[PDB]
């Protein structure tokens, strides 16, 4: 569909100011660029965009009580500088189905000291030599990868 | 001598195949390099072997 | 937005005029395409002429002038002029432009995101360039060549449609504002649309070309061209530059476009549904009907109806004739008798009686026509130009290139004539049985003389003896033809002519709507036969893929995958309108009404006794989750609900969800019980077979509100309801009213209550209380 639609169905009636969750997976967004996020959005607390032909992060808006975001499916690369001005306060992150080469694009990710969980699965940086270990040592605030933590303890539920 | 030399058109889409004891008959035909290497040697040839 | 106000404004301004306002009152919308005739009517003689002295001048075209101050063009670079502040005469709103301008432009100018689009919309010269670039040349020779004439297709085309069915599908890729009514070509080709929707959508694009290309796209071009060789469309395409008259750029061109596949897996189909039919002795007829509509096959990724690829192909086969004629699909004037072709170029007659008396005396009718008439004829590699005339073959003449299929073609022009003495008296070899009625389906003397040289070599050779031999008088040596099929001999056959050169096919754009009886013999407002069951191979097992016998008879399935399917059939077939189903509960939330469905409890006893509890929990789990929120998957529902009936219980679940007979089904991955794509989201996929899912809600997944149409439907106008937009249209309640805006010019009134029968069946039937 649209992104603009599906927000505007989604909001019934509702102001952009005291909804704490959005969804708007299975949906489409031109030149994989955001279209109608605002900073109006103060109370959200959890995202979930994934398959909608998104390709970069740039336009995303200000969003502090932010805790939880997934990007799946998607085919961003290199823009992971603008998380961390935007979204400060974020813990989890999903990024497992898109674009990503070396460790250099990860590395901004240590800014966010409020990180506790990453999922990358599909990505080409699995495929390489001490690569848990390596992304460890890079983000030690960092605890759970991809549902696993050292020693491959397994993740709870919620 | 081994299996003789091979022509080609162009586009390749035509090919002859020759026998030794006639490279003699075509010389003119053949590259500088393989021509540089058979002159001097067709005294000693016979019919397609060298003595 | 602003604009729109000035729309609103020049709308006033124009109305407070009368003669606009009584032309903008009076009348229909259609007067529009009139007008757009009388106005801009200019022509010329040589443009070539006129062209070469106009581009002369130093500001030779027009241009607009907004779009120029808005791209920031100067008047000049260094020193060259661009264009000049002035009007045309027509537009008024245009400015004349220089030649050097376009230059500017390109070279450095306005410059746009992406343009690969353009892939898209010219895809079949795309698709010409690549199938050029798969071709390995060859040699070139000189020589003669025998190029016959004849009407084929020279542009390669995948699901070939008419114009009506185009004139809508470039509104509802295009135009949805604007669209008309769902027609019936799109309620079936949904997933085709959603594709061609996909593409040109969120664009910036110009319209008008799009939708000629589309019909090019469309379009396979026919021509009455000379050729030679094979005949395919990926060769006419560039006959060119493969051979003339004296010349032939040998290159292979076989392995591309996988066209005639697709007909020959049809025309297989429409053997075996015949046959199939003929095995009946008073219904064949219907029973045809019902296998055909009855069955779907796919097309690279779509799924399409058989009776929907048949009224479009052009294929004259004796087994394509029937099911169109079944179908009341009209068809051209091309004849078939046996394996042969032929087609009739002048002259008339009526039927007679005749009788041969098989061994001894046993009389047995036979029929043949009257007054002098001409037919062309072609048969494997050979044509031929004969003459007919009181039960005789007259004259005939061949261009063919080989001898047996010379003397096959000969023999069978000679039958089609009853020419010959053994329809006087057949030969002794033949008897009663080898008559006819295999089971009681009697056979004409005609096709028992064609099997009957089937059969044997010298069967043949016997007929063509039956045919006067002569000696090859001098001259005449060239053109004569002996037993063998030799182009000389010392002794020849009776008035026969040879040459080399094949024969130019005649043309006719007739089109003829014919019928057919209860043994399946088609007629012709005459007592000719066009086609039969008997002109056929007589059998052979293919196994036939990517496609969809959904009929008992035509089926190979045993009773448990065909209970399962049935269930599952029965279950989406609740997927209408009104309370009770599926839709208004998932509107009211009602999660729990769908376990105590009937169907859920006709499909439980196939769910494996042992763990139906804990599948039960785990289906009823996901249907809350999916239904509280609001962010479901139809295509999920429908595979987990049976499992919902009995009670739940505690157990490790490890995946998979079992049936009673070994065969199971996974929650969110395809397989071969049930499967699905977001590209045809109208499809289910079980054990092979479709079905079509209705299209009354539309999910995540499926798009652009061509997903509820099947659940609307018109109804009486009522003034009181409100108008809404086609957006808003997904809001209303089930058995609710609502104005609208169609098309262009015309508004009505709709409700959301849907109504599944046909008119076919109702037609059919009533029909039926008639004849008693």
């Amino acid at each position: 569909m649209d992104m603009k639609k599906r927000i505007h169905l989604e909001l019934r009636n509702r102001t952009p100011s005291d909804v704490k969750e959005l969804v708007l997976d299975n949906c489409r967004s031109y030149e994989g660029k955001i279209e109608g996020l605002t900073d109006e959005f103060e109370e959200l607390e959890f995202l979930s965009t994934i398959n909608v032909g998104l390709a970069s992060v740039a336009n995303l808006p200000k969003l502090n009580k932010l805790k939880k975001l997934e990007l799946s499916d998607n085919r961003v690369s290199g823009g992971l500088e603008v998380l961390a001005e935007k979204c400060p306060n974020l813990t989890h992150l999903n990024l497992s189905g898109n674009k990503i080469k070396d460790l250099g694009t990860i590395e901004p990710l240590k800014k966010l000291e409020n990180l506790k969980s990453l999922d990358l699965f599909n990505c080409e940086v699995t495929n390489l030599n001490d690569y848990r270990e390596n992304v460890f040592k890079l983000l030690p605030q960092l605890t759970y990868l991809d549902g696993y933590d050292r020693d491959d303890k397994e993740a709870p539920d919620s | 001598l081994g299996q003789g030399i091979r022509l080609s058109n162009k586009r390749k889409t035509k090919e002859v195949i020759i026998k030794a004891e006639k490279m003699g008959k075509y010389k003119n035909l053949m590259r500088e390099e393989y021509k540089n290497l058979f002159e001097p040697l067709e005294k000693y040839i016979q019919k397609d072997v060298c003595f | 937005m602003s604009l729109l106000l000035t729309i609103a404004k020049e709308y006033k301004r124009l109305c407070q005029d009368a003669k606009a306002a009584q032309m903008m009152t009076v009348g229909t919308v259609s007067n529009y395409t009139t007008f757009k005739k009388w106005t801009t009517s200019r022509k010329e003689k040589n443009p070539s002429l006129r062209m070469r002295w106009a581009m002369s001048s130093k500001f030779p075209i027009i241009a607009n002038k907004r779009m120029l101050e808005e791209a920031q063009i100067p008047k000049e670079h260094n020193n060259v002029a661009l264009w000049e502040d002035t009007e045309d005469v027509s537009k008024r709103d245009h400015v004349l432009a220089s030649a050097s301008c376009i230059n500017y432009w390109n070279f450095c100018g306005p410059c746009v995101n992406n343009s690969e689009v353009i892939k898209e919309v010219y895809k079949s010269r795309f698709g010409r360039l690549e199938r050029r670039k798969e071709i390995m040349w060859k040699e070139l020779r000189f020589t003669l060549v025998d190029r016959q004439r004849r009407r084929v297709d020279t542009q390669p085309v995948e699901q070939r449609l008419r114009t009506g069915e185009i004139k809508d599908l470039q509104m509802w890729t295009l135009f949805e504002d604007e669209a008309p009514l769902a027609s019936k070509f799109i309620l079936d080709n949904y997933g085709l649309v959603k594709e061609m929707r996909s593409k040109f959508a969120n664009k910036p694009l110009n319209k008008e070309v799009v939708a000629h290309m589309l019909e090019k796209q469309f379009n396979p071009e026919s021509r009455f061209l000379p050729v030679f060789g094979a005949i395919r469309p990926e060769r006419m395409e560039l006959i060119h530059a493969l051979g003339g008259e004296t010349w032939i750029q040998e290159a292979n061109t076989a392995g591309i476009s996988n066209v005639d596949q697709r007909k020959n897996d049809i025309r297989a189909v429409c053997r075996k549904v015949c046959l199939a039919a003929n095995a009946s002795i008073m219904n064949a007829k219907s029973k045809l009907v019902e296998y055909i509509k009855s069955t779907s096959m796919r097309i690279g990724e779509t799924e399409r109806k058989l009776e929907e690829l048949i009224l479009e192909t052009d294929d004259v086969s004796p087994e394509v004739t029937l099911c169109k004629s079944a179908l009341g699909g009209q068809l051209g004037k091309t004849l078939s008798f046996g394996p042969m072709l032929l087609k009739k170029i002048s002259g008339s007659g009526v039927k007679v009686k005749d009788t041969v008396y098989i061994q001894g005396v046993r009389a047995v009718q036979f029929e043949y026509w009257s007054e002098q008439e001409e037919f062309y004829g072609e048969y494997k590699s050979a044509t031929a130009l004969f003459s007919r005339k009181e039960r005789s073959l007259e004259w005939i003449t061949i261009g063919g290139g080989i001898n047996e299929d010379r003397k096959r073609l000969l023999a069978m022009c000679m039958i089609f004539c009853r020419d010959g003495d053994y329809f006087k008296d057949a030969p002794a070899t033949i008897t009663m049985a080898d008559l006819s009625t295999k089971l009681g389906r009697e056979i004409p003397y005609q096709y028992v003389m064609m099997n009957w040289i089937q059969k044997s070599e010298d069967n043949l050779e016997a007929l063509l003896y039956s045919r006067g031999i002569v000696e090859t008088n001098p001259g005449k040596m060239g053109s004569s033809m002996g037993i063998d099929g030799s182009k000389r001999a010392i002794k020849s056959l009776r008035a026969v002519t040879i040459q080399s050169g094949k024969i130019d096919m005649p043309e006719s754009k007739e089109k003829i709507h014919l019928e057919l009886s209860d043994n399946l013999e088609a007629f012709d407002s005459s007592g000719r036969i066009v086609a039969t069951i008997l002109d056929l191979p007589s059998d052979k097992k293919v196994t036939f893929q990517d496609v969809s016998f959904q009929h008992p008879d035509l089926a190979v399935l045993r009773d448990e995958k065909t209970a399962i399917t049935k269930g599952y059939e029965a279950l989406i077939k609740r997927l209408g309108t009104g309370d009770n189903d599926i839709p208004s509960l998932i509107a009211k939330k009602d999660y729990l009404s769908l376990y105590n469905l009937p169907e859920v409890k006709l499909m439980a006893p196939l769910i494996r006794p042992n763990r139906k509890g804990v599948y039960s929990r785990v289906a009823r789990k996901l249907v809350s989750t999916q239904v509280t929120t609001g962010h479901y998957s139809l295509h999920e529902l429908i595979k987990v609900l049976p499992f919902t009936y009995f009670a739940p219980k505690q157990g490790m679940f490890e995946g998979r969800l079992f049936f009673s007979n070994d065969s199971f089904v996974e929650p969110g991955v395809n397989n071969n019980v049930f499967s699905w794509s977001k590209a045809d989201s109208s499809k289910i996929y079980c054990h092979g077979i479709a079905i079509r899912v209705p299209l009354v809600v539309g999910d995540e997944h499926m798009d652009t509100s061509l997903a509820l149409l099947e659940g609307f439907s018109v109804c009486e106008n009522d003034p009181r309801a409100p108008m809404v937009t086609r957006q808003d249209l997904i809001d209303v309640g089930f058995g609710q009213k609502v104005r609208l805006f169609v098309g262009q010019g015309s508004v009505r009134t709709f409700k959301r209550t849907a109504s599944q029968r046909a008119a076919s069946s109702d037609v059919n039937k009533n029909v039926k209380k008639i004849k008693m």
